[PDB]
């Protein structure tokens, strides 16, 4: 098991579409890597200048909108890649 | 430039002089007591031929007009040889007698285009007659006696041309090539052979042999050159868990990758030969995909669709045995459904029927030689190397009138079958005169190889034509053994389509020639 | 361009001209009493040599149809040179006797066809006879005189070659080179002695000898160039903690581990020595692994997985001595397992059967004799330049005859052997006339090096040949004493391998030259 | 022996872009009955501007045959990979001529098999064409050399019009090889 520390998120990205809209099935760069995962786990929460540490608004298993660059890494657990992103990088939650 | 300007009979003449060199250089070649010509070579050793196509080739004359004959004469045999591969001397003699009679009849006031219509009608019926005469060239016996009358009656090359059609049978590929040795060999490859090494010395599992060997191993087929490990790590797990060799084809395999396979051939937890793709751009792809249908596998490729990650073993072919070395890789028994090779082979034949190129089609039916059937060399085994070019231009004729012996059938050799066609024709008659003083010249010039032949033996060509004219089916003169006797139980053979393809292109030819009444050349 | 174009008579005579010509250039150096050849060079003085294979190749001539001639008889004295390293005179020698012959049976109105049949029979069967009447060529004694035999009565040379090949045995490789003084001088180095100095004056362990000497050393053998200390530090202090020395063969060590390397060899915390890897691509790796089994060790390499950081002592090879110098390297009697070597060696065997090059199979040998048993240079001494390369093609020549006599055995020197074949081989016939006259062309031509070697002593070669064809076995004519006796007893003997190849060789060339019935070249 | 060799409609000499659209691989080629075309007066290599048309056409269900300047890349594998699938019938090939033909021979077949050509000059996107936006025709064969339109749906008056129009070009043509090409 794997928990992040302070303001960050353990998410596991969701696969990318194969197929498009209408049926079409997508292949190569045509099936970008999706930028919506499930969020595996939350980290304890962001820390503030006077020493309070606020949790973290995102919950675990909730889907969420992220942003892919240097904030987010690209770890192994278990033969399976889980990004890590600080809760920054956490564009959107996706419900219903 | 400026132009001399010839007409009528001093033109005839002097083309005809030119004409007649080109076919005297050639046709001393013709027959089994036929001699040699030496071409001298601006580059190496001059040349010992006895094919009338390369005496044909280097003949060049120092008058323009000469010239312009010798030319349009040599492209007679250049095209018989382009087209069947033999009966280049046969139709050289044919054209020049055809020219000799025509230009006779022209100096006569027969009208050229008239002779011309007669020479290409007797020719037709001659064609007629030919496919009429013919009779199937498939045992084996037939196959050694045409390759050896092909081979200037060497029985050795006419026996190891049937023997390697009997082993590669009617879809395998036979070429020639030089032998170090001093006698001729036969190495017949089935299956797949392509000539791919491994991609490094450490696969080999015999170091005595220097052979990677794997006993029912997997087969992985990559169209993409690879350099990483992790693509292949799904594909090379699953291999560990089978337990089974495997043997990757691709474009490429280096670096980490090659590395990779390396270490775990050496630690035994997969045994891992890794070769290239044979072929190139647009053809690697084309035997990417027989290999596949061969082994039962499926071609991993971006255009495709799947990618190596996914790769399964079901999407792994599959072969009976596989031996590497460093020069050719050779699959055995490839476990492939026969529907599939059958299909194949089936559109790689439709492929050689839309093929227009002589190479491309040879590429074609090498691939299915490796498909379906196998492929032989020949290895031409001679003291020198002007003794190897001469063997390896004998063998090679030997081999294209073996193949033309399959297509179309043989006839009477020796000149017999134009000797009995012509006699088939004395009934043919044209429109005009003119049309039958061109059928009569051609009749008569179908009588000049066998005249050749004996002249060249020293024997009187007009005796032992009027005796060969005499008799009736196969029976004519053995200017080896200078005996009469029947051709076919003698076993002197000429395929069919040689005959044919001599007659057809020395009659266009020679009745283009006859035509000519003025020639326009540069001033010497 | 325009050709010339000859039929028949005139151009057989003018062939005959060329091959006359060059053959008298090539013949006035046969036998003992055979003279010197003057070769004009564009560049330098003149060359004053006795091969018959030099003249050969210098002989052009200015008749186009002449030299066609003497380019396809040149062929002879080249291809003998190539395959057995001498007789290219006797096989010159051989060819215009055969032609000579042939040339007058085909005015006699024979086929030149079965001319060449007759005479390949005669010599098909004189090559068996040869076989059969060869003996051994096994003791050092023989070995000397054939060797003197073949550098023109020369019997310092034939002792030192049978010196060279009784150091270096039979799995040795001699070599022959420019020597600086005016005495021949022989050089053996046994196992390994690759050309490659050290990396640095500094390591130099005897400076008044110039050279690095370790006693038992350990050896540390890099695939990859290396110019850091950090890969090494594990290796280094091992060793240092062993305190035996270090020798570092690598592809490239410089800079800051040169300079670490140094500071060690003074401060004496490590013995250490560093050389280049032998060789190149392919070539390095090859014999980078032929040092490892020879010094019991492994090859640090990337492709072969391991890292120079995790190499160990047991990774390191031993030797029992190193020499270093400016120019070569040598390992004394390295620790290895034999049977590891005899592997080694037999795969190295392997890839010279599997090799057709020949620079790549004398690498080969060179590797191999680099393993097993020695390399041996002999020095020419000679007081000029154009005696040195006299000097050298005649110990060339012994060397090459030398060889082949351990390879296929001798028979009787001076043409003895060519007449005691012939005398063996006159119940031999054809399938008819034309080719039992070949056959009798053949067998006389067998007669033109003994009668040849005669003449160029100055006597009569009839008198002598038909005195020498009078006796039986090996009796025969010693020319260089004029005198009747033993040829084995007198010390002449000639390679079987020679004999057999200019017979050989010439037969092929001249048969195709005497079947030649037209002649095509360049207008001059 | 001398042969005629007469082919009708359009038979432009542009092979498929890829060898795996074919439908038929004994003949080796690629048949489409009734299928809808595609013209576009620029080369594409992504999939992005074509969803509409692509998923419309499968929606429709008729096989879709593509004209354009270049078709490579992601584009070509996902039309393949949608030939695989079964979802639409694509075959994809190049654009007759060079420029200032490949115009003019792609209204033509417009006007034949009764499309419009997707172009930016002319002003709409590919990602606004509609099925009437594409052109009909009764049948189209594939091989790796020729593209051949069987009875293209397109209004009579159109192509005598356009005829007229090439026509007019011939007359005001001056060069031989100009004439020829507008014959
Ligand atoms: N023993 C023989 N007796 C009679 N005719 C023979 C004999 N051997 C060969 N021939 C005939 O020789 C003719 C031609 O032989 P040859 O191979 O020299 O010429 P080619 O096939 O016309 O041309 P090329 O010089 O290109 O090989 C053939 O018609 C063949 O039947
Ligand atoms: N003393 C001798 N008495 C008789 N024959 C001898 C004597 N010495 C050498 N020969 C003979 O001389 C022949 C050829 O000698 P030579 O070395 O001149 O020619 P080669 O080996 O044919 O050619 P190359 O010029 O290339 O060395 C051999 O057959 C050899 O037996
Ligand atoms: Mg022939
Ligand atoms: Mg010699």
């Amino acid at each position: 098991n794997i928990r992040p520390l302070h303001d960050r998120v353990i998410v596991k990205r969701k696969e990318v579409e194969t197929k498009s809209a209408g049926g079409i099935v997508l292949t190569g760069s045509a099936a970008a890597k999706s930028t919506r995962g499930e969020v595996l786990a939350v980290g304890n929460g962001r820390i503030l200048e006077n020493g309070e540490v606020k949790p973290l608004d995102v919950k675990v298993g909730d889907i969420v909108i992220f942003n892919d660059g240097y904030g987010v890494k690209s770890e192994k657990i278990d033969n399976e890649e889980v990004l890590i992103m600080s809760e920054s990088d956490i564009l959107a939650i996706v419900e219903a | 430039a400026a132009k001399d300007v010839k007409f009528g009979n001093d033109a005839r003449v002097k083309m005809l002089r030119g004409v007649n060199v080109l076919a005297d250089a050639v046709k001393v070649t013709l027959g089994p007591k036929g001699r040699n010509v030496v071409l001298d070579k601006s580059f190496g050793a001059p040349t010992i031929t006895k094919d009338g196509v390369s005496v044909a080739r280097e003949i060049e004359l120092e008058d323009k007009f000469e010239n312009m004959g010798a030319q349009m004469v040599k492209e007679v045999a250049s095209k018989a040889n382009d087209a069947a591969g033999d009966g280049t001397t046969t139709a050289t003699v044919l054209a020049q007698a055809i020219i000799t009679e025509g230009l006779k009849a022209v100096a006569a006031g027969m009208n050229p285009m008239d002779l011309k219509r007669g020479i290409d009608k007797a020719v037709t019926a001659a064609v007629e007659e030919l496919k009429a005469l013919s009779v199937p060239c498939s045992d084996s016996k037939a196959i050694a006696q045409v390759g050896t009358i092909s081979a200037n009656s060497d029985e050795t090359v006419g026996k190891l041309i049937a023997e390697a059609m009997d082993k590669v049978g009617k879809e395998g590929v036979i070429t020639v090539e030089d032998g170090t040795g001093l006698q001729d060999e036969l190495d017949v490859v089935e299956g797949m052979q392509f000539d791919r090494g491994y991609l490094s010395p450490y696969f080999i599992n015999k170091p005595e042999t220097g052979a990677v060997e794997l006993e029912s191993p997997f087969i992985l087929l990559a169209d993409k050159k690879i350099s990483n490990i992790r693509e292949m790590l799904p594909v090379l797990e699953a291999v560990a868990k089978a337990g089974k060799p495997l043997l990757i084809i691709a474009e490429d395999v280096e670096g980490e990758a090659l590395a990779t396979l390396v270490v775990n051939t050496m630690r035994g937890i997969v045994k891992v030969a890794a070769v290239k793709a044979p072929g190139f751009g647009d053809r690697r792809k084309a035997m990417l995909q027989d290999i596949a249908t061969l082994t039962g596998g499926t071609v991993i490729s971006e255009e495709i669709g799947m990618e190596l990650e996914k790769a399964t073993l079901e999407d792994l072919g599959q072969a009976k045995r596989v031996v590497i070395n460093k020069d050719t890789t050779t699959i055995i028994d490839g476990v492939g459904e026969e529907a599939a090779i059958q299909g194949r082979v089936a559109q790689i034949r439709q492929q050689i029927e839309e093929a227009t190129s002589d190479y491309d089609r040879e590429k074609l039916q090498e691939r299915v030689a490796k498909l379906a059937g196998g492929v032989a060399v020949i290895k031409v085994g001679a003291a020198t190397e002007v003794e190897m070019k001469e063997k390896k231009a004998r063998v090679e004729d030997a081999l294209h009138a073996t193949r033309a012996a399959v297509e179309e059938g043989v006839v009477a050799g020796g000149g017999v079958a134009l000797i009995r066609v012509a006699s088939k024709l004395a009934d043919l008659r044209g429109q005009n005169e003119d049309q039958n003083v061109g059928i009569k010249v051609a009749l008569r010039a179908m009588e000049a190889p066998l005249r050749q032949i004996v002249l060249n033996c020293g024997e009187e060509p007009s005796v032992v034509a009027n005796t060969v004219k005499g008799g009736d089916g196969n029976y004519g003169y053995n200017a080896a053994t200078e005996e009469y006797g029947n051709m076919i139980d003698m076993g002197i053979l000429d395929p069919t389509k040689v005959t044919r393809s001599a007659l057809q292109y020395a009659a266009s030819v020679a009745g283009l020639m006859i035509t000519t009444e003025c020639m326009v050349t540069d001033l010497p």
